[PDB]
């Protein structure tokens, strides 16, 4: 139906799959970083995953925040005592743009402890929008995914929710995460989820609608299957706390496969 | 963005939004006119408006020519100016101009035809207007009609999920938004240029509710009350009603009596109850309707 959009879903997919190598940020940009590393910006991600659940944000926008915050921090250098203000401006950009009832500037200056004022946040805003000169509408792991979710056959709920929660893993370590595109790692996290839940694997139709296989997504697959596994011994856990909530079918009490046959 | 307001020279006001005013100017180094939306940021408690940051997100990824072009973004830490495109008039006030002649058929043909390839284009980028209304429909001297003022758009997923209700000027706004549906899509805008096609035959509005019970009962008068059959899952709808009145289905013969077969064929296609039946902007360009179009200039200054 309509909700669907049957008549514009491939022009819609080809559009996505464009923009994501536009939107793209740089994969080695944290060793051009002085202050800040990839262990800094798990932390602050770990931290919008909270924010997101407190403020009861669209999975959506944490996930434009991430993109915002990896293009931003591709050309600006930034202390560790501001990555934060970054963050937050981050997503709060997101909000305006992807919720209906975004939280106001001093509920995001509240969420940081008043480390920032009201004043930093807005002019952080700013910056932020003349850093990416204002091209939000960036393409998220999560637009794919839902449009991979229309190949089940059928229906899930918990492939669903399962891919959700491993493309939201992937958010929180840029090694090795930056050096795939979104539309690539939303197919491993489907294919995982597939293979988690039901045995099955890739389907032909996504192979026909996205000219991924097995085999071109085999090194993000082993990638994103080793942080399945590990999962619940790494750092950060406030994705593994959300994805227990019943909203998400409990996903991450799921055990994960010991291997792929792959 | 390689603008400054000093190559820039004011002419007059052409307009106002909730977002603040319009002016026409003058690049003083290309000689190109523009039109000025200045965005007060100064007088902004909640920095960046957001609807300041889809128009402009939105409309920099839309390159149509029935797409308003966003030429420039001047960005002070006082003001924000949207540079566009300058288009000499609305539809609407067209409409009102062309009063006691009508607007000849080739040109109404011509302007649907537009408006349903820039609707397209934006569809095929994920995005939805929203607010499709003559007033935001702007015509030049050459005959090109263009989509404008998409402070009200969104970039959609698809599948959709739950957006802003109660989106689209009410005049304009499709039924499964009045019945409070919880998920709408590209078909609320097909509806909107379906009524703009009939005002354009018409010069008045189709559907001119002063609510939004009085608008949905205004347009079950004209189309009938939508049953199971028609519509399936509408009895079911949060804010459908068992006592709604149930009237007749009217023959479109008589809802737009001037217009020929293929147009009433096409206008019904834009005005299908089931969103899921109603025909898509990209469909609609193949409609008979549109066989012998041209794209005249508009018959009056
Ligand atoms: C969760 O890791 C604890 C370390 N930490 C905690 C809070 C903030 Br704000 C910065 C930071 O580095
Ligand atoms: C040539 O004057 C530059 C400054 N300027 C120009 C046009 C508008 Br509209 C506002 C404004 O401030
Ligand atoms: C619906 O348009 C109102 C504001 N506006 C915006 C752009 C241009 Br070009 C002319 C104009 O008038
Ligand atoms: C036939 O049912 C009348 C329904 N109705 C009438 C008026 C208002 Br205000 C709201 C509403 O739902």
């Amino acid at each position: 139906g309509v909700n669907e959009v049957p008549d514009y879903h491939e022009d819609i997919h080809t559009y996505l799959r464009e923009m994501e190598v536009k939107c793209k940020p740089k994969v080695g940009y944290m060793k051009k970083q002085p202050d800040i590393t990839n262990s800094m910006r798990a932390i602050l991600v770990d931290w919008l995953v909270e924010v997101g659940e407190e403020y009861k944000l669209q999975n959506e926008t944490l996930h434009l925040a991430v993109n915002y915050i990896d293009r931003f921090l591709s050309s600006m250098s930034v202390l560790r005592g501001k990555l934060q203000l970054v963050g937050t401006a981050a997503m709060l950009l997101a909000s305006k743009f992807e919720e209906i009832y975004p939280p106001e500037v001093a509920e995001f200056v509240y969420i940081t402890d008043d480390t920032y004022t009201k004043k930093q946040v807005l002019r952080m805003e700013h910056l932020v929008l003349k850093v990416l000169a204002f091209d939000l509408a960036a393409p998220t792991i999560n637009q794919f995914l839902t449009q991979y979710f229309l190949h089940q056959q059928p229906a899930n709920c918990k492939v669903e929710s399962l891919a959700m929660f491993l493309g939201e893993l992937s958010l929180i370590d840029a090694d090795p995460y930056l050096k795939y595109l979104p539309s690539v790692i939303a197919a491993a996290a489907f294919h995982l989820a597939l293979y988690t839940v039901t045995g099955q694997s890739w389907p032909e139709s996504l192979v026909q609608k996205t000219g991924y296989t097995l085999e071109t997504l085999k090194p993000c697959l082993l990638d994103l299957h080793q942080t399945y596994l590990r999962a619940p011994q790494h750092a950060q856990q406030s994705i593994r706390e959300k994805y227990k909530n019943s909203k998400y079918h409990g996903v991450s009490l799921l055990n994960p496969p010991e291997t792929l046959n792959v | 963005g390689p603008g400054s307001m000093e190559n820039f020279q004011k002419v007059e006001k052409i307009g106002e939004g909730t977002y603040g005013v319009v002016y026409k100017a003058r690049n003083k180094l290309t000689g190109e006119v523009v039109a000025l939306k200045k965005i007060r940021l100064d007088t902004e408690t909640e920095g960046v408006p957001s609807t300041a940051i889809r128009e402009i997100s939105l409309l920099k990824e839309l390159n149509h020519p029935n797409i308003v072009k966003l030429l420039d973004v001047i960005h002070t830490e006082n003001k924000l100016y949207l540079v566009f495109e300058f288009l000499h008039q609305d539809l609407k006030k067209f409409m009102d101009a062309s009063a006691l002649t009508g607007i000849p058929l080739p040109l109404i043909k011509s302007y649907l035809f537009q408006l349903l390839q820039g609707l397209a284009f934006c569809h095929s980028h994920r995005v939805l207007h929203r607010d499709l209304k003559p007033q935001n429909l702007l015509i030049n001297t050459e005959g090109a009609i263009k989509l404008a003022d998409f402070g009200l758009a969104r970039a959609f997923g698809v599948p959709v999920r739950t957006y802003t209700h109660e989106v689209v000027t009410l005049w304009y706004r499709a039924p499964e938004i009045l019945l409070g549906c919880k998920y709408y899509s590209t078909a609320v805008d097909i509806w909107s240029l379906g009524c703009i096609f009939a005002e354009m035959v018409t010069r008045r509005a189709l559907f001119p509710g002063d609510s939004e019970i009085d608008q949905l009962f205004r347009i079950f008068r004209t189309l009938g009350t939508p049953d199971e059959v028609v519509w399936p899952g509408v009895t079911s709808m949060p804010d459908y009603k068992p006592s709604f009145p149930k009237w007749a289905r009217q023959d479109f013969s008589k809802v737009v009596p001037p217009l020929d077969e293929d147009g009433r064929s096409l206008l019904s296609q834009m005005l299908h109850y089931d969103p899921n039946k109603r025909i898509s902007a990209k469909a609609a360009l193949a409609h008979p309707f549109f066989q012998d179009v041209t794209k005249p200039v508009p018959h009056l200054r």
